């Protein structure tokens, strides 16, 4: 089923990528973290979906986002080889539900979900699934509700004990072809206790008929062990951050706690 | 419902091409299908989404939809091929079945 | 496979409820993507949709006769279930299950591939 059909910019990401570092209820403070974030004024590795899919490191964690209205991007791949050697993650969202299942998985030389559209641009219909040839050995398998102006998703990825841990947010964004300036916190999703080595990602999309795509980016960043100052209002939600690395005037507001 | 119309019969002699029209209102729009029944049975579909076949059914049948108007075709049509015949096409999930064509071999 | 089965009353009196229930098999009612339609056919005449459910409980229904109609289904049977309130002597017809292929995103009736057999029903005192 696999299809060989074969022939980057960078962003500002300013202050995003925080996410809630646990699951202790906290307000009205001013609470000082170290973990893994998203540096603040980073480069953020800017793909379009013609469409680009190429095989990304993983590094300590990984920070993704898109910006999408036809939903093109569906999931994504994780693991070392990404063939049939060794286990890999594999985390889909189709129709219904997002499924989610770790196997030695035989993945195509450049995997995709083959889908066609109606007559109108709303609505499509699945032809087929040309991600992999095999799924043999699962150990794992978890299946709920999907992870789903422009859509823009974001994603923290982190593997910490064997725990694949995921953080998102899900907001309406008025921009053409770039990430928002302002401050927004990435909620706990799903910890999955998988237990295998990930150094490398691959994104995957709906891709019609060879085979298209709409319009739709994505973006693509790195945690860093990193000290924050996390503020948290009334009502417990995060509403400010500052990146204690980030230069001189953050060094001091961190050092104060103000 | 959704308006659908369908001629009342086709009579056409065997070896011959029979062809039976369904004209809508919006049928440029959406998707029109093709059921084929037979005296004393259910209908069977044939073609969906204009011009698609199910497995297991003859490479006889085909059709299309334009301007308002879908067809059914049946290339080189058999004394078995007997069946009245119906189109049906959704407008918004407004369901819609034509009247039913008789056709004689 | 796939394969559906009508059963019920082939006979109920003029202002009577009759329920058809459609037994199901080769899939589930809670498998996404699937839907169940119900179609009637009077005799010598052309085929009426009448309603269908999907798999998450939303429902279409016929607007000349959605007054009439309600349809439920039963999520450990693996059926679906037709009501149709104040018959008159008009509504004699063939009832038919099948099951529909589902469009998503806006999420639309297509088509319906696989039909069962059918069961008669007779209006009259
Ligand atoms: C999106 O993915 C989900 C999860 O894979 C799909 O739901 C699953 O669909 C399969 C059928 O393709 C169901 O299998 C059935 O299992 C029962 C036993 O529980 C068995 O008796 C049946 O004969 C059949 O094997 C599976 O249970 C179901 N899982 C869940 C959680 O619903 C879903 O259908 C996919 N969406 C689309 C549009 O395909
Ligand atoms: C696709 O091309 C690669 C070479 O880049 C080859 O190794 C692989 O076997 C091909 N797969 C198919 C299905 O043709
Ligand atoms: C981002 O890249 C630009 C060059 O395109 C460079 O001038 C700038 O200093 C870089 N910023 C960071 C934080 O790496
Ligand atoms: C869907 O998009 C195509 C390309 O822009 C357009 O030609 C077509 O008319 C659109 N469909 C509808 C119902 O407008
Ligand atoms: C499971 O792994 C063993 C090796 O430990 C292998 O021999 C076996 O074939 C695998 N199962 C499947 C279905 O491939
Ligand atoms: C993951 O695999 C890489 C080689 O692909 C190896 O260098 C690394 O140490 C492995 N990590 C773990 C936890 O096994
Ligand atoms: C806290 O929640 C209340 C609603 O219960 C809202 O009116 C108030 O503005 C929120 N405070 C902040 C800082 O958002």
């Amino acid at each position: 089923q696999c299809v060989n059909l074969t022939t980057p910019a960078y962003t500002n990401s300013f202050t995003r990528g925080v996410y809630y570092p646990d699951k202790v209820f906290r307000s009205s403070v001013l609470h000082s973290t170290q973990d893994l974030f998203l540096p603040f004024f980073s480069n953020v590795t800017w793909f379009h979906a013609r469409f680009d899919n190429p095989v990304l490191p993983f590094n300590d964690g990984v920070y993704f986002a898109s910006i999408e209205k036809s939903n093109i991007i569906r999931g994504w791949i994780f693991g070392t080889t990404l063939d049939s050697k060794t286990q890999s993650l594999l985390i889909v969202n189709n129709a219904t539900n997002v499924v989610i299942k770790v196997c030695e998985f035989q993945f195509c030389n450049d995997p995709f979900l083959d889908v066609y559209y109606h007559k109108n641009n709303k609505s499509w219909m699945k032809s087929e699934f040309r991600v992999y040839s095999s799924a043999n050995n699962c150990t794992f398998e978890y299946v709920s509700q999907p992870f789903l102006f422009k859509n823009l998703r974001e994603f923290v990825f982190k593997n910490i004990d064997g725990y694949f841990k995921i953080y998102s947010k899900h907001t309406p964004i008025n921009l053409v072809r770039d990430l928002p300036q302002g401050f927004s916190a990435l909620e706990p999703l799903v910890d999955l206790p998988i237990g295998i080595n990930i150094t490398r990602f691959q994104t995957l999309l709906a891709l019609h008929r060879g085979w298209t795509a709409g319009a739709a980016a994505y973006y693509v960043g790195y945690l860093q062990p990193r000290t924050f100052l996390l503020k948290y209002n009334e009502n417990g939600t995060i509403t400010d951050a500052v990146d204690c690395a980030l230069d001189p005037l953050s060094e001091t507001k961190c050092t104060l706690k103000s | 419902s959704y308006e659908l119309t369908q001629p009342p019969s086709v009579s056409v002699s065997p070896g011959q091409t029979a062809s039976i029209t369904c004209s809508g209102d919006k049928l440029g729009e959406t998707y029109a299908s093709w059921y084929q029944q037979k005296p004393g049975q259910s209908p069977i579909l044939v073609i969906y989404q204009d011009n698609k076949r199910p497995s297991g059914i003859p490479e006889r049948f085909s059709g299309s939809n334009s301007e308002n108007t879908a067809t059914l075709t049946i290339s080189g049509t058999q004394t078995m091929d007997e069946a009245d015949y119906y189109c049906q096409a959704w407008d918004k999930t407004i369901a819609g079945f034509g009247g039913g064509t008789k056709l004689t071999v | 496979q796939i394969t559906l089965k009508e059963s019920g009353p082939t006979l109920v009196k003029p202002t009577q409820t009759l329920t058809l229930t459609c037994k199901l098999s080769g899939f589930s009612v809670n498998t996404g993507g699937v839907g169940v339609g119900w179609i009637r056919q009077p005799p010598g005449k052309a085929l009426e949709w009448l309603a269908l459910i999907y798999w998450n409980d939303d429902k279409l229904y016929s607007p000349s006769l959605k007054s009439r109609l309600t349809v439920t289904k039963d999520t450990s049977k693996n059926q679906v279930v037709l009501t149709m309130t104040n018959m008159d002597p008009v509504d004699t017809a063939t009832y038919y299950c099948a099951h529909v292929l589902v469009w998503f995103g806006e999420v639309l009736p297509d088509a319906f591939d696989v039909w069962g057999q059918g069961t008669m029903v007779t209006v009259s005192s």
